[PDB]
């Protein structure tokens, strides 16, 4: 079976900048028809693989002119001009030239844009949760960048640890921001025991750490 | 306007099979050879095989032979796939997919089904509002959302209003508790001004549970 190998894994390219992908296939992918069939796809997180480029260099109805393909017997390349926010996610090669047809392992694209502070949000539990018996409180810090952001769940200013989990989104492809979920789980008996829940961000768009707090019961 | 819907996620034990559906639309379904494409951790996205929706016909990967068996409905206009004898490495999305050109260059695509194969027990999730209020304002804006709390296996889909909002929704990648039951929050940041007009509703579906829950987050 035709390996295809993409170089590089990943890249980080701030708007405007040109950007270069290359895949390589371990043998020759020309079709018994003499042309070969080379495409590009863009995959974002949740999403199905979008075409961008189908016979090494054509563009697919509505992919932009910045996209562009090239490349001969074993090495391919994807060319973006210029790249915009919305290029993010995993791009794909793909040769439907020999049976079985086969992918590479794919390249992250990641787009670099200014510090952005996040907007940090805390949810005390619902009282139909705390009917079931446990209580779980959510921190949220929407559109920040970079990535690294830091949530510490304090509880009468006391350091909680073991009883959180966090998530990050993807790269946004309309602000290139990313958002983080945190969620701290107790029991309704713990809960009760405790007034003050608060979640402590750190970020670099932050000169202190900023905190978000309720007291239990207003 | 050619469109591949997909059935729903499942979980099966090891050992069982599962046929998964490709109900195609919006154009002739004896035109195009429809194919099956897996995407797999670590194994990245791999071509399966393709059905020749007027007789039949397959071709398949050599890899997938025996373990994955493609057939076709031609009065629904639906494509299968079923999957023998599974085993955990089984784990995958299974989209179908078609090259409208008439070449096997695939420009449309199904929105992909999650089968998980493993020996655990389904769980359904509990759908619990995240409410607005002074603590979730930011610059005249509110964020409001849903938490989908203790489910088994992936995935949990979250919409808002049944799709009409999509503006300023993040809906987190899940969380594995240590239960083993996954966890996720969906949120979205609207305005403040009109709480008292507008309603927001999270339509939660976790296909492998039956679970079917649109949640109503009231200001507090």
């Amino acid at each position: 079976d035709i390996v295809m190998t993409q170089t590089p894994l990943s890249l980080s390219v701030t708007p405007g900048q040109p950007a270069s992908i290359s895949c390589r296939s371990s043998q020759s992918i020309v079709h018994s028809d003499g042309n070969i069939y080379l495409e590009w796809y863009l995959q974002k997180p949740g999403q199905s693989p979008k075409l961008l480029i189908y016979k090494v260099s054509y563009r697919f109805s509505g992919v932009p002119d910045r996209f562009s393909g090239s490349g001969s017997g074993t090495d391919f390349t994807l060319k973006i001009s210029r790249v915009e926010a919305e290029d993010v996610g995993v791009y794909y090669c793909f040769q439907a030239s020999h049976v079985p047809y086969t992918f590479g392992q794919g390249t992250k694209l990641e787009i670099k844009r200014t510090v952005a502070a996040p907007s940090v949000f805390i949810f005390p539990p619902s009282d139909e949760q705390l009917k079931s018996g446990t209580a779980s409180v959510v921190c949220l810090l929407n559109n920040f960048y970079p990535r690294e952001a830091k949530v510490q769940w304090k509880v009468d200013n006391a350091l909680q640890s073991g009883n959180s989990q966090e998530s990050v989104t993807e790269q946004d492809s309309k602000d290139s921001t990313y958002s983080l979920s945190s969620t701290l789980t107790l029991s309704k008996a713990d809960y009760e025991k405790h007034k003050v829940y608060a979640c402590e961000v750190t970020h670099q768009g932050l000169s202190s750490p900023v905190t978000k707090s309720f007291n239990r019961g207003e | 306007q050619v469109q591949l819907v997909q059935s729903g996620a499942e979980v099966k034990k090891p050992g069982a099979s599962v046929k998964v559906s490709c109900k195609a639309s919006g154009y002739t379904f004896t035109d195009y050879y429809m194919h099956w494409v897996r995407q797999a951790p670590g194994q990245g996205l791999e071509w399966m095989g393709e059905t020749n929706p007027r007789n039949g016909g397959t071709t398949y990967n050599e890899k997938f032979k025996g373990k994955a068996t493609m057939t076709r409905d031609t009065s629904t206009s639906t494509a299968y796939m079923e999957l023998s004898s599974l085993r955990s490495e089984d784990t995958a999305v299974y989209y179908c997919t078609i090259g409208t050109s008439g070449w096997d260059y695939f420009d449309y695509w199904g929105q992909g089904t999650l089968v998980t194969v493993s020996s655990a027990s389904t769980k359904g999730p509990s759908v619990f509002p995240l409410a607005p209020s002074s603590k979730s304002t930011s610059g005249g804006t509110a964020a409001l959302g849903c938490l989908v709390k203790d489910y088994f296996p992936e995935p949990v889909t979250v919409s808002w209003n049944s799709g009409a909002l999509t503006s300023g929704v993040h809906t987190f990648p899940a969380v594995l508790q240590s239960s083993g039951l996954y966890s996720l929050s969906s949120v979205v940041t609207v305005p403040s001004s009109s709480l008292g007009t507008q309603t927001y509703i999270c339509n939660v579906n976790h296909k492998p549970s039956n679970t079917k829950v649109d949640k109503k987050v009231e200001p507090k």
